[PDB]
């Protein structure tokens, strides 16, 4: 369809592929292809126990992967449960998207700052770091090891550096690995993205079954404060005629206007107002024929 | 062609046939569709 | 929707509603009633 | 129109009108009222004071008095003094009274700056083209008799109520609404109003008559097509919105007044179809015969002449013995119509009281 929707569902099925499990791919492949979906709709095309989506709708919905509708309807038996809505909101998805990739590269730039902090001191006895600074003032006369402060036993050295181009490294093998996704927000960034809702979802979604219990119009409720083309053709005999009926309308446009008679012409002489050919033609045709053998449930209803 | 207006709750379109007039019903979910 | 403008990068959504968002009288013609129309329009 | 010919702010207008009385916060601008509440020697109330005050405060460049001919009035004479301007025009379309005081606006408003010729005016369109018209009426037997053994205030009723100009009204009526004519059916009288309308089937209009069934009425008038005949009152002669209308018939009216016959016969002179080749607008004025309605319409008529207009006597119409409902046609019936007609002439104590 819209190639800019293409991309915006690729992109959030390679996010749930990489950095989540596979049910989170069920669940949000499901809503990807049937945008409108309910929690009786998704457990019946899953197979999902109750238990079972619980923390993968929490894990979806604390990233906003996920939005939630808690519209309820009126069935005709009037046995209605509270239904909730799965959808997607596209730009908050995106942004959601956008917002985490972008603190996780910025949490990997300042791991990658720690690390590149010199290696530091740790005491095997009390599990207590001590930096390079508080090193120096714990030294011995000596003048040969660092002592601690409580077990008074030398320090060891941290690997504060030692695994700091290993992060780098870490940090190269996110980034090819992060390569699709930065290259399809520049299409996105590039281009207009519709805010999608409920209502919005609800022009390109998929049906999952036939019997669907969650009923997907929306009710609308107050006290919530929160033309046709037509062508003639015709040939140009009767044409004429119909001029002339236009005519017929041009002498009643002159009875329209016309001057009563009594403003016409004076009324006072008057008194005072108070209580065969055929065969002819036949024998032509006759002749035409000689002569050319000698020669050679139901509501209201408006029609639109 | 009977239609329904966008006012009433039901989508159908009704079609009627030429020579008894065959009848038929035509029920839909969306409004653009219609 | 509107942090990222703080950041500079672009958001694509719009910011949502949690920023910022809101006789009959007497007839003297009975003899003809029913023949007038209603005209709450021109 | 000031807010849509003009370039006026709606800040700088106001209104001086009993729901709307504030007035502009500018140095300058446009106020807009009545007569009335101007020159109201009553107990007005104290916002309309406070406006008053304001008005004769502020000296004011120019001063519009639309339909001047009832400044000669009482106190409708004393607005050019209550209200200092240093420029007075008087706009009118019916510049007569039956008394003298309309050549007292000369000494209270100013010359008479300009006449528009009506003929020249109808005569390239600007106006529609009537063809003013006089239609005779005679009385019956039984109906002259008795107009004849009674005091004038019921010979009015009397002489209006003929059954020869129910007839034709009636087929007048027919005629031109055959034609597809909007028409107006003027009549002072109210009762006579009622009767004709009643007796015709057509909506009537007076003053007794809602504001919201008049709005009613004249959009019914003015769009739905089974509607074209609207039978009004004096309300029509003065001040209020009317649709387009290109036929009027006049049944009775106040004496002799020449400003209400031209007021009517203003009513039809803004068509919209004056565009239209060999369009014209249509004025009947039916008279009763041998009764003093024809010295009051010869004296109404006296102003439209002075315009130039000419009244033709209509004596006759062809259609009377052939059109298929005349109203009052047999005898029996005319007895009836003529006797309906002479037929109308401590806060404890507070409880117990
Ligand atoms: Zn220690």
């Amino acid at each position: 369809d819209r190639p800019i929707d293409d991309i915006v569902k690729n992109l959030l099925k390679f996010v749930v592929r990489g950095f989540y499990g596979g049910s989170f791919v069920l669940v949000l492949d499901a809503i990807l292809f049937h945008s409108v979906l309910a929690e009786d709709d998704l457990k019946q095309l899953l197979s999902i126990n109750k238990t079972e989506l619980g923390p993968l709708i929490a894990r979806l919905r604390s990233d906003r992967l996920i939005s939630i509708h808690k519209q309820r309807e009126y069935p005709p038996n009037s046995k209605s449960v509270e239904r909730v809505y799965y959808y997607v909101k596209y730009p908050h998805a995106i942004d959601a998207i956008k917002w985490k990739v972008h603190q996780v590269v910025q949490r990997l730039k300042d791991d990658l700052d720690k690390n590149s902090e010199p290696n530091g001191y740790m005491c095997p006895i009390c599990l207590t770091k001590y930096t390079q600074l508080e090193a120096v003032q714990l030294l011995n006369f000596d003048r040969t090891e660092f002592l601690c402060s409580l077990c008074d036993e030398p320090l060891v050295e941290d690997d504060s550096g030692k695994k700091n181009k290993e992060k780098q490294d870490k940090l190269n093998r996110l980034m090819d690995q992060i390569q699709p996704i930065i290259d399809s927000l520049k299409k996105i960034d590039d281009s207009r993205i519709e805010e999608n809702t409920f209502e919005i979802a609800l022009a390109r979604l998929i049906p999952p079954q036939n019997q669907s219990h969650a009923a997907y119009t929306y009710n609308p409720k107050k006290g919530s404060t929160m033309a046709t083309l037509h062508i003639n053709i015709t040939t140009a005999s009767d044409e004429v005629a119909q001029r002339e009926l236009q005519e017929r309308q041009a002498e009643e446009k002159r009875k329209q206007n016309a001057v009563p008679e009594w403003h016409k012409q004076s009324t006072i002489g008057k008194t005072a107002l108070g209580r065969e050919e055929r065969e002819n033609e036949k024998t032509l045709n006759d002749y035409y024929a000689a002569l050319a053998k000698k020669q050679a449930l139901e509501d209201e209803f408006e029609d639109v | 062609l009977q239609a329904t207006p966008a006012s009433s709750e039901k989508m159908m379109l009704r079609l009627i046939g030429k020579v008894k007039p065959q009848r038929h019903m035509f029920s839909f979910n969306n409004r653009t569709v219609m | 929707p509107r942090k990222l403008q703080d950041l500079g990068l672009k958001p694509a959504s719009v910011d949502p509603a949690t920023i910022k968002r809101q006789r009959k009288g007497k007839i003297t013609n009975t003899h003809m009633t029913g023949i007038l129309k209603d005209y709450s329009h021109r | 129109q000031f807010l849509q010919w003009c370039t006026l702010q709606p800040e700088n207008c106001a209104v001086f009108t009993s729901d709307n009385k504030e007035m502009f916060q500018t140095e300058s601008g446009l106020v807009v009222s009545t007569y009335s509440m101007v020159a109201n020697t009553r107990n007005r109330s104290h916002d309309s004071q406070k406006v008053m005050d304001f008005l004769t405060g502020r000296e004011w460049g120019f001063i519009i008095l639309d339909e001047v001919h009832v400044v000669p009035a009482a106190m409708f004479r004393r607005v050019v003094s209550t209200i200092a301007a240093h420029a007075k025009l008087g706009l009118t379309a019916t510049l007569v009274r039956e008394d003298d005081k309309i050549g007292d606006l000369n000494f209270l408003i100013g010359p008479k700056l300009y006449e528009a010729n009506w003929m020249e005016l109808s005569q390239k369109g600007h106006i529609a083209n009537v063809q003013c018209a006089e239609v005779w009426c005679p009385m019956t037997a039984e109906f002259y008799q008795e107009y004849l053994r009674e005091t004038a205030r019921k010979r009015m009723l009397l002489y209006i109520m003929n059954p020869t100009k129910f007839q034709a009204c009636q087929f007048l009526i027919q005629y031109h609404e055959r034609r597809g004519d909007k028409i107006i059916v003027f009549s002072d009288n109210v009762y006579a109003l009622q009767e004709y309308a009643l007796k015709m089937g057509k909506p009537f209009i007076y003053g007794s008559t809602p504001q919201q069934e008049r709005m009613n009425i004249l959009q019914n008038f003015q769009y739905n097509d089974q509607i074209n005949t609207i039978f009004l009152s004096k309300v029509g002669d003065t001040s209020i919105d009317l649709p387009e209308a290109t036929c009027l018939i006049q049944i009775s009216s106040h004496y002799g007044s020449r400003r209400q016959e031209a007021q009517r016969l203003g009513r039809i002179l803004r068509a919209k179809r004056r565009n239209d080749e060999g369009f014209n607008a249509f004025f009947y004025s039916l008279v009763s015969k041998d009764t003093q309605e024809m010295y009051y319409s010869t004296k109404r008529q006296a102003f439209l002449v002075d315009q130039g207009y000419a009244f033709k006597v209509i004596t006759h119409l062809h259609g009377m013995e052939n059109i298929p409902n005349l109203a009052y046609a047999s005898p029996r019936e005319r007895r009836e119509l003529l006797q309906e007609v002479l037929l109308k002439n401590h806060p404890l104590i507070r409880k117990m009281y």
